[PDB]
């Protein structure tokens, strides 16, 4: 097209690996960490437990009803509880999940990612669906149980991102990587006797045309092709955690641009 | 509706007040817990 | 990490890496006199005295220990017991200054000559911060 | 035939009833296994 | 001790894989090493996350009230 070009190697549902060329470095990183971090999504912040008789206690399992993560496909047009004027909290800005779980069985019985209830309206909106790639359709073991051991508590998701907190990250890993033969001498192989033999070189060695001695040492080398991956964790869709990152990271630089407007007047 | 203490091996919803001794209404097993509170308690979801 | 320290990776700590629970358990006893004088496990107030604690006696219910869901802190109480000598001069158990958390579990039995013995337990998650050792 | 004082006893000793009890035995004397 | 949901190093969810990994080991006769390659499980920061973590919950659970 224009700019920088991309050229999706594979891909998936679960991941993009994909070479992002002719760009900056900074950008490239830039971007790669904006996925990592400060992409929007939806997860539970808030538990309210009425009832416990687990062997884990409370927090144990809050904690980790925080990272079962949730569907957050429109999570753009839900609001920052923060930001919604109800007192505390309101269908427009959070998901309200349930669960409650008995030990009947004789045997063990199990507490799973998909037990969740939404109760809250989601004024139709893809968003708070303990989100399950399981195979047989049960999710994230939340916890287990004996004879009569109950457990009734009540969720509460909200919007925010990586920096409040980790189980608002979507993206988990990305694989990143470039000048596969060091041709612009950014590292200093150790070795013992060779540097080539005992440093594995990696798949990305193709698609790059490798070394060949004679040549003197490309100085005017700067640094474009960039082998990455972001893998995804379901809140949202692989392309997306690509996509609103480039975007996300966009509206920044913006506001930059929009501060220094406001600044003008006064 | 509502109870109060709870016996440590069998666990049964007792409770009793001042002098009534602090024996389950079954096992002597002279222990007794104190059952939750119905306040509901809230948690950081961190 | 400089000098023996290390730097220690947030997300991490997040998704759990390191924490930890951490309980406590304070006890107490009805004392007793040879001529049928004891103390009590209630939840006193004014009655002459005053001689009692700082922290809010609320969190008490009645027989003087506090339900096993309440969340505590300060100095709040934890058991109110009262003795009786000539009328409410206290003898109630608050929690750590220091410390604070969640109650966790009581429980009342009797001590071989028939007391009131109690036991109260908080309970505590603990997080990696940045003075931690490991 | 005569009682003279108590004998504090080891755990997990000849005299101790966690002795001869298995793993059910103790779960349920709630004692750790 | 329940399984971790999460890897703590990269965060890829991991709470599911239990079971599964526990039979492709039990009933599918299979070896660790693999029966995590199977699972998805990649790089090492979440294979030593399923590889060691030790369900102590069911040890728990033995017990009673
Ligand atoms: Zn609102
Ligand atoms: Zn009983
Ligand atoms: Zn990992």
């Amino acid at each position: 097209e224009e700019g920088p070009q991309v050229k999706i190697r594979e891909a998936s549902k679960d991941n993009v690996d994909f070479i992002l060329s002719n760009v900056d470095l900074a950008m490239a990183n830039s971007l790669r960490r904006v996925m990592i971090a400060e992409i929007p999504t939806l997860a539970i912040d808030s538990v309210e437990v009425e009832t416990n008789t687990t062997v884990l206690a409370d927090e144990f399992i809050a904690h980790r009803l925080g990272l079962i993560p949730l569907q957050s496909m429109d999570i753009e047009q839900l609001e920052y509880s923060r930001d919604c004027f109800c007192e505390d909290h309101c269908d427009k800005c959070s998901v309200v999940l349930t669960l409650q779980a008995f030990g009947e069985s004789e045997s063990t019985t199990n507490v799973y990612s998909k037990d969740l209830v939404i109760v809250s309206n989601l004024m139709g909106r893809n968003i708070g669906h303990p989100i399950i790639q399981d195979k047989e359709g049960n999710g994230v073991l939340i916890c287990k149980l004996r004879k009569g051991q109950e457990l009734k508590l009540t969720c509460v998701a909200k919007k925010g991102i990586a920096k409040e907190h980790a189980k608002w990250g979507p993206a988990a890993a990305i694989e990143f990587e470039y000048d596969p033969w060091n041709k612009l001498k950014h590292t200093d192989y150790w070795y013992e006797q060779d540097s080539a033999k005992e440093w594995p070189q990696s798949k990305n060695c193709e698609y790059e045309d490798p070394p060949n001695e004679g040549d003197p040492f490309d100085y005017k080398a700067q640094a474009d092709t960039f082998y990455m991956n972001v893998e995804s964790v379901g809140s949202i869709p692989v392309d997306q955690v690509v996509v609103r990152g480039i975007d996300t990271l966009q509206k920044k630089v913006a506001s930059i641009l929009l501060a220094l407007t406001q600044m003008d007047q006064d | 509706a509502t109870l109060k203490y709870i016996c440590a091996e069998c666990s049964s919803k007792l409770s009793l007040s001042r002098t009534d001794a602090v024996r389950c209404k079954d096992c002597g097993h002279r222990i007794l817990l104190k059952a939750r509170t119905k306040r509901l308690v809230q948690f950081e979801a961190r | 990490n400089q000098e023996d320290s290390m730097i220690m990776n947030q997300s991490s700590i997040d998704r759990g890496l390191f924490r930890s629970l951490f309980f406590r358990s304070y006890m107490d006893q009805e004392k007793k006199y040879g001529m049928s004088i004891t103390e009590t496990f209630e939840k006193p107030q004014r009655t002459n005295t005053l001689r009692m604690k700082h922290g809010t006696y609320d969190k008490l219910d009645d027989d003087g220990l506090i339900a096993p869901g309440v969340r505590v802190s300060g100095e709040d109480v934890i058991i109110g017991k009262t003795t009786p000598i000539s009328s409410k001069r206290d003898a109630s158990t608050p929690l750590r200054s220091t410390e604070n958390g969640i109650v966790d579990q009581v429980l009342v039995t009797t001590n071989q000559d028939g007391l009131k013995f109690v036991k109260v337990r908080v309970r505590t998650t603990k997080i990696p911060q940045i003075g931690d050792k490991f | 035939k005569v009682f003279i004082g108590r004998l504090p006893i080891m755990l997990r000793s000849k005299n101790c009833y966690l002795s001869e009890a298995t793993e059910s035995d103790l779960y349920k004397l709630k004692e750790c296994p | 001790m329940i399984v971790p949901v999460r890897c703590f190093s990269c965060g890829k969810v991991v709470g599911d894989k239990w079971e599964s990994y526990l039979n492709l080991l039990q009933e599918d006769e299979l070896d660790e090493g693999t029966a995590l390659s199977r699972l998805g499980l990649k790089r090492y920061c979440c294979r030593r996350m399923i590889l060691t973590h030790v369900d102590l919950i069911e040890k728990f659970l033995r017990y009673n009230p």
